[PDB]
């Protein structure tokens, strides 16, 4: 939840003494009022104002639906849709303020559930918004998977999304995240498609020479590179694609000496293509990779035994 | 490329006493306190926790902690995070873990808890975290770690359970909260503490979620919850302990992260921060203490990276997960 704040003071002491009892006090009303079955709408303004600053206080959001519940049961088609259209012009007052509140969003996501005509293209938009603030809101992004397929929404527009969002700016590892569960759907096997992985790859190599820092293209390529064929399996393009990647990775190497990802990259790239062929310049880059990231190098050491191995078995089922 | 750069006169050395008045005291009006009353139950759990792992539990209140906890136990089952607020996921395991600390489970209604879980699991085998329907495999944690501190696994349906939490199982190696979610640290700390309880650890892939994982320490030897985000003591704590399950530990830079977590304790105040120089909370101190017991501080008890309660306890009930070493 919150935290934190760094470690005039008591008109600011003061004010949050002042506001503890304006929220003691309508805590303790709602519940008067709960234990009392009044289900009405004094819940709801009691509620707001709390909710406004706490949204983890679950109770609340689930007295709000029970107020919600019974009035449904009791007032016209028109007077409960009035009441659902404040609901939503209220959560998102309450989103603006936290967008990162696990109550707030399944608050929404119930309240969206149960109406009888859903505009759920309003709800992308609500988080194409949201999602212009915080690229990384997880919170967004599974409400935006949930809105997608309510409104059965289809993979290949998702991926536009995905697209949009990839080449304007960085922040990407929702968004490759969200590429990688998008491209399985639309290749759907009981291992992505050449084609279709290639150009991945494309896409992937554009990102991290474009930004050789940015992490999540770098994770993403590594997911690539396991997602396919085989080394005594490589197409010739594959083959040259994977070795034009690798003379890539080296000039970013020149260029980028401390880049640890393009390093274990040029590993990973050399394993893809000839584990044994590439062996003694695998062994070179480990101890370089090692220097650069020492962090790792616990990490790197037990790669490089599991390679070794690999390679032992290798030369093993030599003929 | 984000992170915090360690003040040299940061504390580096681990104050106990200070935990141990920091934690004895807290709970004594007051304005963070009072707004926590919603998450009651795991404040208590923290505090009691951290006390019993820096051997201080004695000096918390035991008999009044029972009555409260009795007191929150509602007609279905479940428990609340305070007397008036609505029973959850959560504050069942919470109030399941302060009652195996004090040995003391029949305080409340053992076969109500079971049911109150049992009857959360939905047919994709995921849990709600109450009555309200929201899925989360943190909840697929909470149910788990519920019945097996109870004794009760068999209660849930395992199969479909395990079947739902590797349904989000990502292409880093990661978990997230429900299907085609996100990675995260937090997330993958439940979904790796749930098959460790349900012996599924070989379904992991320990190299690639052991690499994500340590690629969470940052220069300053904090971890972070994700990629591109700020190290804390929680996603340390979360991160950390997902490694030793999955057997990984010696992935990360372990002084470099026991420098860090001493850093974000208050010299004065006593208690942890999420990062140095910020406000300390029982949270972060209960993580704090965590991480540098699985760090391998010889002052703190040995703590249990699956339950986050002291080994021995554990070793009490016989519930000890294998993991992958
Ligand atoms: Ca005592
Ligand atoms: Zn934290």
């Amino acid at each position: 939840m919150h935290g934190r704040l760094k470690v005039q003071a008591e008109a600011k002491r003061l004010e949050r003494e002042q506001k503890l009892k304006l929220y003691q006090s309508a805590t303790q009303a709602v519940f008067q009022k709960r234990q009392a079955g009044e289900l009405d709408e004094s819940v709801l303004e009691l509620t707001s104002q709390i909710l406004g600053a706490n949204p983890d206080f679950a109770t609340l959001w689930n007295c709000r639906r029970e107020v919600l519940q019974h009035l449904e049961t009791e007032k016209s088609p028109e007077e409960s849709a009035a009441l659902v259209k404040a609901e939503l012009g209220f959560l998102e007052s309450c989103l603006r303020v936290n967008p990162k509140s696990y109550g707030t969003w399944h608050h929404r996501c119930w309240l969206l559930s149960r109406l009888p005509e859903p505009n759920w293209a309003r709800e992308l938009e609500l988080c194409a918004r949201f999602l212009e603030a915080d690229e990384r809101n997880f919170h967004c992004w599974d409400y935006r998977r949930f809105v997608a397929a309510q409104a059965a929404v289809a993979p290949a527009e998702e991926l536009a999304f995905t697209d949009s969002l990839i080449t304007r700016n960085f922040s990407n590892y929702s968004s490759w995240h969200y590429r990688s569960c998008l491209l399985p759907q639309l290749h759907p096997q009981p291992r992505l498609p050449e084609n279709v992985l290639l150009k991945e790859l494309e896409l992937v190599q554009n990102a991290f020479f474009t930004d050789p820092n940015d992490q999540s293209a770098w994770f993403y390529h590594r997911w690539l590179l396991g997602a396919g064929s085989g080394r005594c399996e490589l197409s010739v393009e594959k083959s040259t694609v994977l070795q034009s990647e690798l003379e890539s990775c080296k000039e970013l190497q020149e260029l980028e000496p401390e880049n640890k990802w393009c390093l274990l990259t040029i590993i990973l790239l050399m394993r893809a293509l000839d584990p044994l062929l590439y062996e003694k310049e695998t062994l070179q880059y480990f101890s370089t990779l090692k220097a650069v990231d020492p962090m790792r190098a616990a990490y790197l050491d037990d790669l490089r035994s599991k390679f070794l191995l690999e390679n032992s078995v290798l030369k093993m089922e030599y003929a | 490329q984000k992170d915090v750069t360690i003040k040299s006169d940061a504390p580096d050395t681990l104050l106990l006493e200070k935990h141990a008045d920091y934690i004895a005291s807290y709970g004594s009006d007051d304005y963070e306190y009072c707004m926590s009353e919603y998450l009651r139950m795991s404040g208590v759990y923290w505090g009691l926790t951290v006390m019993d792992l820096m051997g201080q539990l004695h000096r918390m209140n035991k008999e009044e902690i029972l009555v409260f906890i009795k007191s929150c136990q509602h007609e279905c089952g479940g428990v609340s995070a305070s007397i008036g607020h609505d029973p959850h996921l959560l504050y069942t395991l919470s109030a399941v873990q302060i009652l195996t600390l004090y040995d003391s489970i029949h305080v409340i209604n053992v076969d109500k808890v079971v049911a109150y879980v049992q009857s959360l699991q939905k047919e994709d085998g995921s849990f709600a975290g109450d009555i309200w329907g929201e899925i989360d495999t943190r909840f697929s944690f909470c149910a788990v770690a519920t019945l097996a501190l109870l004794g009760k696994l068999d209660a849930i349906n395992v199969e479909k359970a395990i079947e739902f939490v590797l349904s989000c199982m990502n292409f880093d190696g990661g978990f997230g909260c429900r299907p085609g979610s996100e990675s995260h640290a937090g997330q993958i700390y439940c979904c790796t503490g749930f098959l460790a309880i349900t012996s599924q650890l070989h379904q992991v892939n320990s190299d690639l979620l052991g690499w994500w994982l340590c690629e969470r320490q940052l220069p300053s030897g904090g971890l972070n919850g994700r990629p591109e985000k700020l190290p804390d003591v929680c996603y340390s704590w979360w991160v950390l302990a997902s490694l030793k399950i999955i057997g990984r530990l010696h992935w990360i830079d372990r002084e470099k992260l026991r420098s860090f977590i001493l850093a974000c304790q208050d010299e004065e105040t006593g208690g942890f921060a999420d990062r140095p120089g910020d406000m300390v909370d029982p949270f972060h101190t209960l993580f704090g203490i965590a991480g540098l017991s699985l760090l391998g501080e010889e002052q703190i008890k040995p703590v249990s990276p699956v339950f986050c309660m002291p080994e021995e306890v554990l070793q009490r009930v016989n519930v000890q997960p294998e993991l992958v070493s």
